[PDB]
C-alpha cells in the first residue's frame, strides 16, 4: 500500500564530494522500516542500509542515513568512483514491500 | 560465506510456463533463513514475487494462482534449493528475477517486521525473455 | 505461569504482571558471580523506576503525553492485537528519549510541589 | 489523549549467554535435588540452533575442572620414568592375554632416599613402549609427553545426572518437537528453570546411557554436505551390551615414597581370557535396518558401513569406562557390510589414559581387583562420511570420535538460555 | 672463529643433565653469558 518517492531522479557529483537523497513514503513509518540498496549496471543490487540507519558489515563508514516519518535520506560523504550508480529504496512496513523508482548518481 | 546461484537465460513463447532454480551455499537451513522472489523488468524498478518462510509459501495479490514457489534444505550431495515457477507467460513478464535470502535467527535482527523483510543476500539473477 | 502469556495479547498480558514479577560450605567463584551479577542487574531495574516515581508499583502511571512519532497506531490495535514483543521491537528506537523525559517530569515535578508547600 | 505508562513484569526475552548454577542429587555444585516445573507457552514460536549453543561449551569446563579437582591431592607417579626390563609373562600357573601382559622388573626410591627396592609389575603392551630395537628394556609411554598422578583411590568414575539451572532474570526455554533436528523453528515451546539429569559419560563411538527419541530416528550434523562433520544418529530404541573382564587381577602396593602409595597388578590367578563385550545380532541387525533406512532419506545412494580407517588405536576403537577400567574395545565386526545370535567384540584394557587429548595431562588408573562386568545401553552413534568426492554409486558410513562435545550436544540440543528484560512503555489514557 | 666483540662475555660449558627417564643422564653443552 505505501508508495515511496525518490525525488532526485537524475544526480552528478565529483570524487570526494557529498550527497543527499531524500525518500518520501504516502505514510508514516514510526518503525524505521526503511532499507537502501545499491546497484551497479549489470550486477545484482546490494543492501547497504536496514532499519533507517543502521549498516552491514563491510559496508563502509562514509554511507549514513537518517528517518524521520515520512521523510528519509541517504548521505555519502567522500564519494569515490564505486560509489556509482542507481540507489534504492524499499519500505518493509506494510505488506508487501515496495520500492523506490531509483535515483541514479553519474 | 553465502552465494546464491541461478539458472541461466531463457527464453519462451507465450502460453508456456517456466520454473527457475536457486542454489544457496552458505545457508545452513531455511528453517533459519527466508526466501523471497523479486522482479526487475528492464528500465523500471523492482518488484515483490513471492516468499518461503518456515516452510510457508506465499504470493503477492498480482500473482496469486500464477507463481508456485517450493523448496528443499541440505540434502548431502546439494545445497538448499528454491524455484519459482510461472504458470502462463505473456509479454509483459519478460524481465530479470532474482533470488534474496535473510537470516530470521534473531528476533531482533532488525532485518525483517513480521514476515516483511530486508534483503541481505542476492544472486546474480536469472533473466527471461518471452 | 512465569513467562505465561507470552504469546497472548498485551491486553490479556498485563492482568498478571505479578506473577512474572515475583520470580524475578565452598560455592565456587563461578556462583557468587552470577549472584552478585543478579543482585546488581535487580538494582538497576528497581534505580530506573526510581527514578520516574514508580518505586514499588507494577503498574505506573506517568505526566509525560505519548508522541504520536513514537508509534501512531489506535489504542486497540495496540491492546488487542499484538504481543509484548513485537511492541518493544517497534518502539526501539525511542526508549531512551520516553527515559529521559520520564526522568525530567519527574524532576519538574518534585520541584513545583516543594515550591507549592513554600507557598 | 494518550500518556505514557510504565510497566514491570512484561514477557519479553532476548538471547544471552549467562554462566548457570550446576545441581546435582574454586569450582563445585552441590544444591539439592531439583524439582523442575514446566510451564509451556501457547502461541509462541522459537527458533532454535544446537551447533551455537554455549551450553555445551560451560558443559565441557566444568567437566574438565572437575576431573582435574579431583586427581589434585594424591600421588604423582614421576618416580615411575625409569628403565623396566620387561620379558614374558607366566600366566601358566596357551594362554589368551599372555601375549598382552608383560612381567617388568624394575628399580623404584624409597622411603629412604639412600637404598633402593627392586620390585616387579604386570604391565600391558600398550603401556609400554621399546626403547632399543629387539632389546629389552621398556618405557612407560608417558614419559616423554607429561607427568602421570595416579587416579586416587578414593574417586568414583559412575558418572551423576547434572542439572544446569539458570540465575534469577533469566530462564531455559525447551522445544518440545517429537522430530526435532536441532536447527529451525519450533512450535511447542516450554519455559524451566533447569534441565533432566545429564549424566557426563565418556565413550568415543557409541553413545552410552542416555535419552531415547520420542518417535523416529533423528540425523544431525552441522553440515551434511561437509564430510569433515561428524553424523549424530540418535535412536529410540536402545541395544543391550554387556563388557566383562575375566582375568581376576591381583591388587597390589608398593611404598614409593614417603606415604606415596603406588598400586599394581600383581598377579593373574584365575581365568586367562580376554576382556570382551556382548552383544545381540538380531536387535543390532535391526537397529542398522533403521538407520540405514533414515539415512536413506537424506542420501540418495546405496549406504554402506565399513571399518574405521587411520591404525590409531584411539579414533578407531571404542573407547568407555567399566568400574574404573578403560576399555578399548574392536567394533570392526559390528560395522561391516553372521548376526544370527550373539556378537563377541575383543576389548583391550588400559592403565595410562589421557581422556582430553592432553588438557588433563594424563592418570594412572589402578587395577580393580575382581571379576569385572558392566551392563549397557546404546541410544547413539557417532558416524563420518568418507568424502570420496567421485563418481560413485554408494556412500560409505564409519565410526568415528571426534570431540567430546558432540556426546553433549546430543542431549542439550533441545534447551536455550534466554535473559528477560521485564521493563515496558504502553500508551493508556492514565494521567 | 666459525665496538668489539663478544669472544670475552660468551663460556662454553659442558654438564651433564637429567633425561626423562632418571636412570640415564646426558653430557650436554650451552654458550653461557659470564654475568
Ligand atoms: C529438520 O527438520 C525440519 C522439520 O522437521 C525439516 O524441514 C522440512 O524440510 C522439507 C524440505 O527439505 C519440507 O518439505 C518441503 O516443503 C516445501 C514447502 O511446501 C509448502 O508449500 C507448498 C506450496 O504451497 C502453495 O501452493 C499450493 C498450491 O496448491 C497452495 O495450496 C498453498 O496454499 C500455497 O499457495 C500459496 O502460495 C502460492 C505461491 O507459492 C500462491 O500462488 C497461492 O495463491 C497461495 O498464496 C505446498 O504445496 C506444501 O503443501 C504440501 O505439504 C503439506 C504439509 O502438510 C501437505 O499437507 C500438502 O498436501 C502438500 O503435500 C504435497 O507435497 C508433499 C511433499 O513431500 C507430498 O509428500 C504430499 O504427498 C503432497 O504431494 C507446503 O505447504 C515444499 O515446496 C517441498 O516440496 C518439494 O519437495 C518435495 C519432496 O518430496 C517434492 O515432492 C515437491 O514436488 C517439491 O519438489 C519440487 O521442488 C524442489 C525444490 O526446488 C525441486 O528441486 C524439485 O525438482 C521439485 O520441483 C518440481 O516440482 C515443482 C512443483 O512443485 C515444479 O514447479 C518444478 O518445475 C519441478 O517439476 C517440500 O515438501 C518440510 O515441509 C519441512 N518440514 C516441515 C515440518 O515443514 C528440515 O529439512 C530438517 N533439516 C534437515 C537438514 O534435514
Ligand atoms: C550405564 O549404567 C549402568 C547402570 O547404572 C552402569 O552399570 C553399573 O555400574 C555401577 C558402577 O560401576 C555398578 O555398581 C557397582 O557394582 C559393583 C558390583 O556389585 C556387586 O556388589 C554389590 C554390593 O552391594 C551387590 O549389591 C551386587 O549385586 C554385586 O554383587 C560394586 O562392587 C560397586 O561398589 C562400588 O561402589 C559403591 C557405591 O556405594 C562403593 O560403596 C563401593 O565401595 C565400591 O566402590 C558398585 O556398586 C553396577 O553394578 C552396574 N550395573 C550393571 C547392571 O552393570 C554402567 O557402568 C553405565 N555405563 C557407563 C557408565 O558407561
Ligand atoms: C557446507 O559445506 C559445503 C561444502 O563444503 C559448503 O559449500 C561451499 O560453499 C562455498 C561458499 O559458501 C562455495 O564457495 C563458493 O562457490 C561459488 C560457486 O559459484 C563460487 O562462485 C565462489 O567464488 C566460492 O568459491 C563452495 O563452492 C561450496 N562447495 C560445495 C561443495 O558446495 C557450504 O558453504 C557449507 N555451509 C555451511 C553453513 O557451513
Ligand atoms: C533503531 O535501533 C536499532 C537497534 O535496536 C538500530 O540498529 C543498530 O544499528 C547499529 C548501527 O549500525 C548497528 O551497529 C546495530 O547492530 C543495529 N542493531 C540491530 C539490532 O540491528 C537502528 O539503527 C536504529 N534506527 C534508527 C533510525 O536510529
Ligand atoms: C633383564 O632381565 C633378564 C632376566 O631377568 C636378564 O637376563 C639374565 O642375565 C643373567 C646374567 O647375565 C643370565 O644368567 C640369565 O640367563 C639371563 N636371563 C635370560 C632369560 O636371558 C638381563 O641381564 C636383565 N637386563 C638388565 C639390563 O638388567
Ligand atoms: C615376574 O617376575 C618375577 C621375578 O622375575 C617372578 O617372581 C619369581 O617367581 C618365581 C616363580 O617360580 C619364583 O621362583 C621366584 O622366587 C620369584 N622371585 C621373586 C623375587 O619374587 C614373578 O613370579 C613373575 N610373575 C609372572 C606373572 O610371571
Ligand atoms: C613420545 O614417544 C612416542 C613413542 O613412544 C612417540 O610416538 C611416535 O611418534 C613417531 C613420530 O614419527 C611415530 O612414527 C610413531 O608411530 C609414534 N608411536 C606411537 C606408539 O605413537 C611420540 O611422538 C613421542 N612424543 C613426542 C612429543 O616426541
Ligand atoms: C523407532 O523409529 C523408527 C523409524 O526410524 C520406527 O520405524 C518405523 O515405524 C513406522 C510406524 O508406522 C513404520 O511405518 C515404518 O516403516 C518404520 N520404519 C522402519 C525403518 O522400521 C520405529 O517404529 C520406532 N520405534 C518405536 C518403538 O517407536
Ligand atoms: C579388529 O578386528 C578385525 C576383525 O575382527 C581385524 O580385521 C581383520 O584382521 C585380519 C588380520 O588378522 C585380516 O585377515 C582380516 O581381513 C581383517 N578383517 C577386516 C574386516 O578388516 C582388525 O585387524 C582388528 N583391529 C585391531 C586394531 O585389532
Ligand atoms: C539382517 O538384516 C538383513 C537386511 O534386512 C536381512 O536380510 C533380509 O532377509 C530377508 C529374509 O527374511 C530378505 O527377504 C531380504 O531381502 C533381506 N534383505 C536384503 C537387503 O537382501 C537378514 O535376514 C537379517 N538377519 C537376521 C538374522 O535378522
Ligand atoms: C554380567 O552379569 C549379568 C548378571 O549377573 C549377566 O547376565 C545374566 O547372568 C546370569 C548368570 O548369573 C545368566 O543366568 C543370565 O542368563 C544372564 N542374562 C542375560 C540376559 O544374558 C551377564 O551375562 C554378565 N556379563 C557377561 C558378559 O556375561
Ligand atoms: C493462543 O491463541 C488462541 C486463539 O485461538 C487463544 O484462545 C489463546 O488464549 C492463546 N493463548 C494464550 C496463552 O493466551
Ligand atoms: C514530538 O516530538 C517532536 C520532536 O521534534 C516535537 O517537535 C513534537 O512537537 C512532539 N509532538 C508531541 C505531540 O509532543
Ligand atoms: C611358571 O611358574 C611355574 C610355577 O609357578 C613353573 O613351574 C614354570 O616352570 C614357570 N614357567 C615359566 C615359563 O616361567
Ligand atoms: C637396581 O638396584 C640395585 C640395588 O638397589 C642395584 O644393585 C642394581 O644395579 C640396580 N639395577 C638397575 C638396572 O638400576
Ligand atoms: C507439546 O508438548 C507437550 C510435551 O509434554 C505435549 O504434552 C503437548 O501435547 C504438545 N502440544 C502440541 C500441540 O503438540
Ligand atoms: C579372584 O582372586 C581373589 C584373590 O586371590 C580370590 O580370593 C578369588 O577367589 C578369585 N575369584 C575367582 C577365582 O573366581
Ligand atoms: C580369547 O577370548 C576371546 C573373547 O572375545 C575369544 O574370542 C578368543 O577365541 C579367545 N582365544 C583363545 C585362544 O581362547
Ligand atoms: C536377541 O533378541 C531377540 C529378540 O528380542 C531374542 O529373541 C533373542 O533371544 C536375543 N538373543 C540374545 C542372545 O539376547
Ligand atoms: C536400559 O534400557 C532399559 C529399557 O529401556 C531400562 O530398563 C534400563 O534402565 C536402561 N539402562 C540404563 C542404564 O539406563
Ligand atoms: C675478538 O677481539 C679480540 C680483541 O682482543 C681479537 O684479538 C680477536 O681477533 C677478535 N676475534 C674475532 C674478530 O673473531
Ligand atoms: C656425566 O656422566 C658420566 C656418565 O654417563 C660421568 O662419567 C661424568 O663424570 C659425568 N659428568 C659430570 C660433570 O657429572
Amino acid at each position: 500500500d505505501i508508495q515511496m518517492t525518490q525525488s532526485p531522479s537524475t544526480l552528478s557529483a565529483s570524487i570526494g564530494d557529498t550527497v543527499r537523497i531524500s525518500c518520501r513514503a504516502s505514510q508514516s513509518i514510526t518503525g524505521n522500516w526503511v532499507a537502501w540498496y545499491q546497484q551497479r549496471p549489470g550486477k545484482a543490487p546490494r543492501l547497504l542500509i536496514y532499519r533507517g540507519a543502521a549498516l552491514l558489515g563491510g559496508v563502509p563508514s562514509r554511507f549514513s542515513g537518517s528517518a524521520a516519518g515520512t521523510d528519509f535520506t541517504l548521505t555519502i560523504g567522500n564519494l569515490q568512483a564505486e560509489d556509482f550508480g542507481t540507489f534504492y529504496c524499499q519500505q518493509y512496513d506494510t505488506y508487501p514491500g515496495t520500492f523506490g523508482q531509483g535515483t541514479k548518481v553519474e | 560465506q553465502i552465494h546464491l546461484v541461478q539458472s541461466g537465460t531463457e527464453v519462451k513463447k507465450p502460453g508456456s510456463s517456466v520454473t527457475v532454480s536457486c542454489k544457496a551455499y552458505g545457508v545452513n537451513t531455511f528453517g533459519l533463513y527466508a526466501v523471497n522472489w523479486v522482479r526487475q523488468a528492464p528500465g523500471q524498478s523492482l518488484e515483490y514475487i513471492g516468499q518461503i518462510w518456515r516452510w510457508k509459501s506465499s504470493a503477492s495479490h498480482h500473482f496469486r494462482g500464477r507463481v508456485l514457489i517450493s523448496a528443499v534444505d541440505l540434502t548431502g550431495s546439494s545445497p538448499p534449493i528454491s524455484s519459482l515457477e510461472i504458470k502462463d507467460l505473456t509479454s509483459d513478464d519478460t524481465a530479470v528475477y532474482f533470488c534474496t535470502t535473510t537470516s530470521t535467527y534473531d528476533k531482533w535482527s532488525g532485518l525483517h517486521h513480521d514476515g516483511v523483510m530486508a534483503f541481505s543476500s542476492w544472486g546474480q539473477g536469472t533473466l527471461i525473455s518471452v | 505461569g512465569f513467562l505465561g502469556a507470552a504469546g497472548s495479547t498485551m491486553g490479556a498480558a498485563s492482568i498478571t504482571l505479578t506473577v512474572q514479577a515475583r520470580q524475578l560450605t565452598v560455592w565456587g567463584i563461578k556462583q557468587l558471580q552470577a549472584r552478585v551479577l543478579a543482585v546488581e542487574r535487580y538494582l538497576k531495574d528497581q534505580k530506573f523506576l526510581g527514578l520516574w516515581g514508580c518505586s514499588g508499583k507494577i503498574i505506573c502511571c506517568t505526566n509525560v503525553p505519548w508522541n504520536s512519532t513514537w508509534s501512531n497506531k489506535s489504542y486497540e490495535e495496540i491492546w488487542n492485537n499484538m504481543t509484548w514483543i513485537e511492541w518493544e521491537k517497534e518502539i526501539s528506537n525511542y526508549t531512551n528519549r520516553i527515559y529521559d523525559l520520564l526522568t525530567e517530569s519527574q524532576n519538574q515535578q518534585e520541584r513545583n510541589e516543594k515550591d507549592l508547600l513554600e507557598l | 489523549n494518550l500518556w505514557v505508562t510504565v510497566y514491570y513484569g512484561v514477557p519479553v526475552w532476548r538471547d544471552a549467554d549467562t554462566t548457570l548454577f550446576c545441581a546435582s542429587d574454586t569450582h563445585a555444585c552441590v544444591p539439592t535435588d531439583p524439582n523442575p516445573q514446566e510451564i509451556p507457552l501457547e502461541n509462541v514460536t522459537e527458533n532454535f540452533n544446537m551447533w551455537k549453543n554455549n551450553m555445551v561449551e560451560q558443559m565441557q569446563e566444568d567437566v574438565i575442572s572437575l576431573w582435574d579437582q579431583s586427581l589434585k591431592p594424591c600421588v604423582k607417579l614421576t618416580p615411575l620414568c625409569v628403565t623396566l626390563n620387561c620379558t614374558k609373562a607366566n600366566l601358566t600357573h596357551i594362554g589368551n592375554i599372555t601375549d598382552e601382559v608383560k612381567n617388568c622388573t624394575f628399580n623404584m626410591t624409597t622411603e629412604i632416599r639412600d637404598k633402593q627396592q627392586k620390585v616387579h609389575a604386570l604391565f600391558y603392551a600398550l603401556d609400554i613402549v621399546q626403547m632399543k630395537e629387539n632389546g629389552s628394556e621398556y618405557r612407560l609411554i608417558s614419559c616423554n609427553t607429561s607427568v602421570i598422578k595416579q587416579a586416587c583411590p578414593k574417586i568414583s568414575f559412575d558418572p551423576i545426572p547434572i542439572h544446569y539451572c539458570a540465575p534469577a532474570g533469566y530462564a531455559i526455554l525447551k522445544c518440545n518437537d517429537k522430530k526435532f533436528n536441532g536447527t529451525g523453528p519450533c512450535k511447542n515451546v516450554s519455559t524451566v528453570q533447569c534441565t533432566h539429569g545429564i549424566k557426563p559419560v565418556v565413550s568415543t563411538q557409541l553413545l552410552l546411557n542416555g535419552s531415547l527419541a520420542e518417535e523416529e530416528i533423528i540425523i544431525r550434523s552441522e553440515n551434511l554436505t561437509n564430510n569433515a562433520k561428524n553424523i549424530i544418529v540418535h535412536l529410540n530404541k536402545s541395544v543391550s551390551i554387556s563388557c566383562t573382564r575375566p582375568s581376576n587381577n591381583t591388587r597390589t602396593s608398593i611404598r614409593i615414597g614417603p606415604g606415596q602409595m603406588f598400586y599394581r597388578t600383581g598377579d593373574i590367578i584365575g581365568d586367562i581370557r580376554k576382556a570382551y563385550c556382548e552383544l545381540n545380532g538380531t536387535e543390532w541387525n535391526e537397529t542398522l535396518n533403521k538407520v540405514t533406512e533414515k539415512l536413506k532419506e537424506h542420501f540418495n545412494k546405496t549406504i554402506v558401513f565399513q571399518p574405521p580407517s587411520g591404525g590409531d588405536l584411539e579414533t578407531t576403537m571404542h573407547h568407555f569406562n567399566c568400574r574404573g577400567e578403560f576399555f578399548y574395545c574392536n567394533t570392526t565386526k559390528l560395522f561391516n557390510t553372521e548376526f544370527n545370535g550373539t556378537i563377541i567384540l575383543p576389548c583391550r584394557i588400559k592403565q595410562i589414559v589421557n581422556m582430553w587429548q592432553g588438557v588433563g595431562q594424563a592418570m594412572y588408573a589402578p587395577p580393580i581387583s575382581g571379576i569385572i562386568n558392566c551392563t549397557s545401553n546404546i541410544t547413539g552413534i557417532i558416524l563420518t562420511r568418507d568424502g570420496g568426492n567421485g563418481n560413485t554409486t554408494d556412500e560409505t558410513f564409519r565410526p568415528g570420535g571426534g570431540n567430546i562435545k558432540d556426546n553433549w550436544r546430543s542431549e542439550l540440543y533441545k534447551y536455550k538460555v534466554v535473559q528477560i528484560e521485564p521493563l515496558g512503555i504502553a500508551p493508556t489514557r492514565c494521567k
